[PDB]
């Protein structure tokens, strides 16, 4: 239970992964509805637990934050970097249309689709290690999964919160900047100006 | 005397008394604090 | 840069995308809307001869239905977004960070 | 400062439009006895009107190029002495008077000529519910939380 | 005799001398619902203890640095004196910590019984007490809550509301800490008060 001593909705009983009762909004009160919204909660987790790394992992080297690396593509001479290296085809207009295509191609087959259990969880092709065998093993992974996605989503709004608090800083450098001198350097300084 | 409380209090005679007397501690308060036009005790 | 190229290319892609990607979930949402009716009848159905459907010139022997006005939508698009990537990397314009 | 506006206390036309007041009110004055009723009550008015002059000086209110005082409206906290807790206070009140209306039409509702105390007001009641509204505030916050400030099944 | 606050006036019918410290007062009738009786007793039972508890610390360490052992600044100054943390820091540690704890008793007001369990270890649970009166860990020397001692809990906390009151109306119009007032009322009280503050 989200909120120990507050009574549960009624069409949330605790038997969906990561259902602990919270809808304080009551937003997944029609059946379908809340089918379309368990799909685009999963879709939004996954992609904020690939991003979350990808923002992270190259700040931590010796490349620029998530904002100064998407900066270059400001320029009349915009060209792109990877691992300290120009790509070759970095100019705005084909990553653009490569990236748009690629994107409207995958999105639409992976729309093509009216399980709708395989809508959320394909597997097949998806599970190529196989762990959907026990079918209540993988109803905890499926617990862990979405435990793991709302973390990251919560991750990713406080990485972006930061960038509008301190503007022209990544992550890692608020967090260093926090173990430099924890007490003074706090939120309350963004709160209380 | 009882009927004069009852004439007493009917709408007009009560409405009358009561903005007489609002009136007067308006005119009054004004006569005290004239020319204000903010509140700066806080 | 070159108009032709960058005209060609994008109208063929356009068409790719709407030939093999896009063309299902298109038909089917015409066939779910259906033809505009009004009081419960298509427009040709009320006494509206030039409401017809013009059924010769859509019809077509393209293996899943792709016909006349859907090239013509298509290149369209295609088109439209091939003159805005001209007019815009030849426009100069420059943001500020 | 706000809006364009300068502090009247340094402004220049509030103290041009301070002097032009005090000195047409002193024309007036040179033409009685020294020391008659219209005297000293034209000086008690000059005497008023300097004292409006510095108070308004001191609160530290805005004037614009006209030299007239201005209210700043949007919540500046160096101006909520203008509209924000002069607000506050009327809303008090008149929730004060409302709610002791409201409170005397539903206590006098259940006889059976309710309008009989309507046009002759049963003035001991009203003494009685006019001090509720000390604390209308919360009666009506109740009010509202319990569920009986709207009359449901309408 | 349930205690009447005015002897001469009866006391209203929905007080009946359950509650502590119900000694009928209620001019205005503003708990003429049960429920709004029911809040209103445990934001009384808070309101007291708060009270009790900041006019101990603002009169205290006052009286003690009037008589000599420690140097502690005024209450009404006291918030400028730099800590080891940043004001703001404090302010927001003390605002988690609070959003945590007022919840937990708010849960616990809301339906009785239900927050009586430790969330982190399932054992250790508070004993089934009464809503305003939670006892078990947070009554260590397990001091018997008799009726008696509620009523003077009250009392103390009513009273203690009174001073806090006193106090910051007295530092507003005077412009210093309760205690030095008083020992100026005290050095000469025909010619200190507040017809003289005034
Ligand atoms: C919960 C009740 C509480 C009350 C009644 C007060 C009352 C007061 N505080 Mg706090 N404070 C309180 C909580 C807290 N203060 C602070 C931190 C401060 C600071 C840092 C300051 C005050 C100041 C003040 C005073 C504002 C001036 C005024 O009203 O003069 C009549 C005032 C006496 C200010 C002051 O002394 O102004 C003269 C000031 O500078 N307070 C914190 C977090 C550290 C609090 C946490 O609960
Ligand atoms: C400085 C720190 C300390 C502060 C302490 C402050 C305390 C509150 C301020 C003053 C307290 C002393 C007031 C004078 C004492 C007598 C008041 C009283 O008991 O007078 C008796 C009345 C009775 O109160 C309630 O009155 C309600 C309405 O009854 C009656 O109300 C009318 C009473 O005239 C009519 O009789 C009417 O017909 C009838 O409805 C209830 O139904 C009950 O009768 C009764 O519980 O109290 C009333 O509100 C009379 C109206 C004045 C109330 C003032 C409350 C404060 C504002
Ligand atoms: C877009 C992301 C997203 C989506 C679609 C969902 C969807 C769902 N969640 Mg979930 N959740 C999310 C993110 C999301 N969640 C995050 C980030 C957390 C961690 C805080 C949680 C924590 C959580 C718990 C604990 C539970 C759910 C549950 C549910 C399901 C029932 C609730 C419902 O019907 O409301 C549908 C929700 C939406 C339509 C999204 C609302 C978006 C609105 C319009 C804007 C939100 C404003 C936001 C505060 C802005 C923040 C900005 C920043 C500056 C602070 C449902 C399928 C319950 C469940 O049964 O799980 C199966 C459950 O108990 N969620
Ligand atoms: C949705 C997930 C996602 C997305 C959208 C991106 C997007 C991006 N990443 Mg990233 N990354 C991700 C996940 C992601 N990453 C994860 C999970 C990791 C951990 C392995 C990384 C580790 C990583 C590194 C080390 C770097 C990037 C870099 C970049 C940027 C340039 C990549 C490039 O040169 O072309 C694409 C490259 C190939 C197709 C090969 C680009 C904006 C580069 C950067 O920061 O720019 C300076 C870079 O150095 N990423
Ligand atoms: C979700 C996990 C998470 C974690 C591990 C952190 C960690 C950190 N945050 Mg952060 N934050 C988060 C979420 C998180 N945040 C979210 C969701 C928001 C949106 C409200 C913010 C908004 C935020 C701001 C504006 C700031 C930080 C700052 C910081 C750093 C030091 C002070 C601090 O913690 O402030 C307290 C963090 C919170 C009150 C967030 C909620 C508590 C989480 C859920 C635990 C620190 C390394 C400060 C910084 O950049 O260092 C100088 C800073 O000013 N955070
Ligand atoms: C919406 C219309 C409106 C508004 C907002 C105002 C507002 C104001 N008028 Mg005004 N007036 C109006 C219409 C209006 N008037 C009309 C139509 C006329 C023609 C009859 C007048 C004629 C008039 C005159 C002659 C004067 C004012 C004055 C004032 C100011 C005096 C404030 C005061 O009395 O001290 C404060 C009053 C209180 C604090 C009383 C409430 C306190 C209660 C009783 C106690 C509550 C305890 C808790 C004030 C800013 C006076 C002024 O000096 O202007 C600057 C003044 O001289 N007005
Ligand atoms: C936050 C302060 C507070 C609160 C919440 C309460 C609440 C309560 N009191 Mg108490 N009381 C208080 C302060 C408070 N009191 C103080 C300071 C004193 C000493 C003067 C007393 C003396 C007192 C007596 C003798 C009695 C009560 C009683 C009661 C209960 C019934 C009356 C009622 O419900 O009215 C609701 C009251 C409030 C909602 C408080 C509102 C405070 C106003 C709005 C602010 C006043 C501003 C001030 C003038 C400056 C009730 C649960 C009666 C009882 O049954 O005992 C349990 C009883 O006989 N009180
Ligand atoms: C600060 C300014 C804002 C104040 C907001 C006050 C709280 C508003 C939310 C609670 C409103 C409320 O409970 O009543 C909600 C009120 C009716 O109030 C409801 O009445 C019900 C029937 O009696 C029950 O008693 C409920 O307990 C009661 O809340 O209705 C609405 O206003 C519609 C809103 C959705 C419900
Ligand atoms: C919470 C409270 C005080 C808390 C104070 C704190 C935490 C102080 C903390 C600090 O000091 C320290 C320790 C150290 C300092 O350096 C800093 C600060 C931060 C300053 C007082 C409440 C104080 C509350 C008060 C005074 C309430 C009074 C209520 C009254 C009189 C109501 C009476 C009636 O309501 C009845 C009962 C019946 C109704 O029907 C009729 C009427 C008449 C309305
Ligand atoms: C036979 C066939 C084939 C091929 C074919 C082709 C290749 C053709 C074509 C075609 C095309 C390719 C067409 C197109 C297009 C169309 C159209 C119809 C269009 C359009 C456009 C427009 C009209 C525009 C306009 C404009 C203007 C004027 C203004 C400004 C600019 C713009 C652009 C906007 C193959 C072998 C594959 C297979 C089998 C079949
Ligand atoms: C802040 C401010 C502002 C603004 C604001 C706004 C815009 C808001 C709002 C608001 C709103 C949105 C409101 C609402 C409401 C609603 C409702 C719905 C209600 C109600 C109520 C009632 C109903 C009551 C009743 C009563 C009472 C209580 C009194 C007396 C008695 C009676 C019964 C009458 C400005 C900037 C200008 C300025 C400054 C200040």
């Amino acid at each position: 239970d989200w909120m120990p001593g507050q009574p549960r909705p009624s069409y949330l009983d605790g038997s969906a992964p990561g259902d602990f009762g919270f809808d304080p909004l009551r937003l997944g009160e029609v059946p379908e509805n809340l089918e379309r919204f368990k799909e685009s909660e999963l879709i939004h987790c996954r992609w904020a637990m690939l991003a979350v790394p990808g923002i992270l992992v190259p700040e931590a080297l010796g490349l620029g934050n998530w904002v100064k690396a998407q900066e270059w593509a400001a320029l009349p001479g915009g060209q792109a970097t990877y691992l300290g290296n120009p790509v070759p085809w970095g100019t705005l207009p084909t990553i653009l249309v490569i990236e748009f295509l690629s994107i409207a191609f995958v999105e639409h087959q992976r729309s093509m689709e009216k399980d709708p259990e395989k809508k959320k969880y394909p597997g097949g092709a998806f599970d190529p290690l196989g762990y959907s065998k026990d079918p209540k093993k993988f109803h905890e992974y499926k617990i862990k999964e979405v435990k793991n996605g709302r973390l990251a989503l919560l991750a990713f709004v406080g990485i972006c919160v930061q960038q509008s608090a301190y503007p022209g800083t990544g992550p890692l450098e608020n967090l260093a900047t926090h173990l430099a001198d924890p007490w003074h350097n706090t939120i309350g300084n963004v709160l209380i100006p | 005397m009882r009927d004069l409380k009852t004439y007493l209090s009917v709408a007009p005679v009560a409405s009358t008394l009561w903005f007489a007397a609002l009136a007067g501690l308006l005119i009054e308060i004004n006569r005290f604090f004239p020319d204000a036009l903010t509140f700066p005790f806080f | 840069l070159n108009p032709s190229l960058v005209i060609s290319l994008s109208t063929g892609l356009s068409l790719f995308l709407g030939r093999f990607v896009f063309f299902n979930f298109q038909r089917e949402n015409v066939a779910k809307q259906g033809l505009p009716e009004q009081n419960g009848v298509t427009h040709f159905e009320a006494g509206d001869t030039r409401a017809k459907e013009y059924v010769s010139l859509l019809k077509s022997n393209d293996p899943v239905g792709f016909n006349i006005v859907d090239v013509l939508a298509w290149g369209s698009i295609g088109h439209i977004v091939a003159y805005y990537i001209l007019a815009t990397s030849s426009n100069g314009y420059d943001p500020k960070f | 400062d706000i809006a364009g506006l300068t502090p009247c206390k340094d402004s220049k036309q509030f103290a041009k439009r301070e002097k032009q007041s005090i000195k047409k009110l002193e024309s007036s004055l040179k033409l009685y006895a020294p020391d008659s009723a219209p005297a000293l009550a034209i000086n008690a008015t000059i005497e008023k009107t300097k004292r409006r002059f510095d108070n308004y000086g001191k609160q530290g209110l805005l004037c614009g190029a006209d030299g007239l005082p201005h209210l700043i409206v949007s919540g500046d906290q160096r101006h909520w002495g203008e509209f924000i807790t002069p607000g506050i206070l009327f809303l008090y009140i008149a929730g004060w008077i409302g709610w002791v209306g409201r409170s005397y039409l539903i206590a006098i509702r259940d006889d059976k000529k309710p309008t009989q105390k309507e046009i002759i007001i049963d003035v001991p009641l009203a003494t009685g519910l006019v001090f509720r509204g000390f604390s209308w505030p919360i009666a009506a916050y109740r009010e509202l939380l319990n569920g009986e400030l709207v009359a449901k099944d309408v | 005799k349930k205690g009447e606050w005015l002897p001469g006036l009866a006391s209203p019918g929905y007080l009946t001398g359950s509650l502590p410290g119900d000694n009928g007062f209620d001019p205005l009738g503003l708990a003429e619902d049960p429920e709004n009786l029911k809040w209103f007793v445990q934001a009384e039972l808070v309101n007291g203890r708060w009270a009790m508890l900041g006019v101990a610390g603002m009169l205290l360490p006052e009286v003690f640095t009037s008589i000599g052992i420690i140097n502690v600044p005024k209450w009404y100054d006291a918030g400028k004196e730099e800590y080891f943390a940043s004001s703001s820091t404090l302010f927001v540690i003390e605002f988690i910590l609070f959003h945590y704890v007022e919840i937990r008793r708010w849960q616990d007001i809301k339906n009785p019984g239900s927050v009586n369990q430790d969330p982190i270890f399932k054992q250790y649970s508070l004993p089934a007490g009464e809503v305003g009166y939670p006892g078990g860990i947070f009554n260590p020397l397990n001091f018997a809550p008799t009726l008696e001692a509620k009523e003077k809990e009250i009392a103390n906390g009513r009273l203690a509301m009174l001073a806090f009151l006193g106090f910051i109306i007295q530092h507003n119009v005077t412009g210093k800490g309760p205690f030095d007032n008083l020992l100026q009322h005290i050095s000469d009280p025909w010619h200190n008060t507040i017809v003289q503050t005034l």
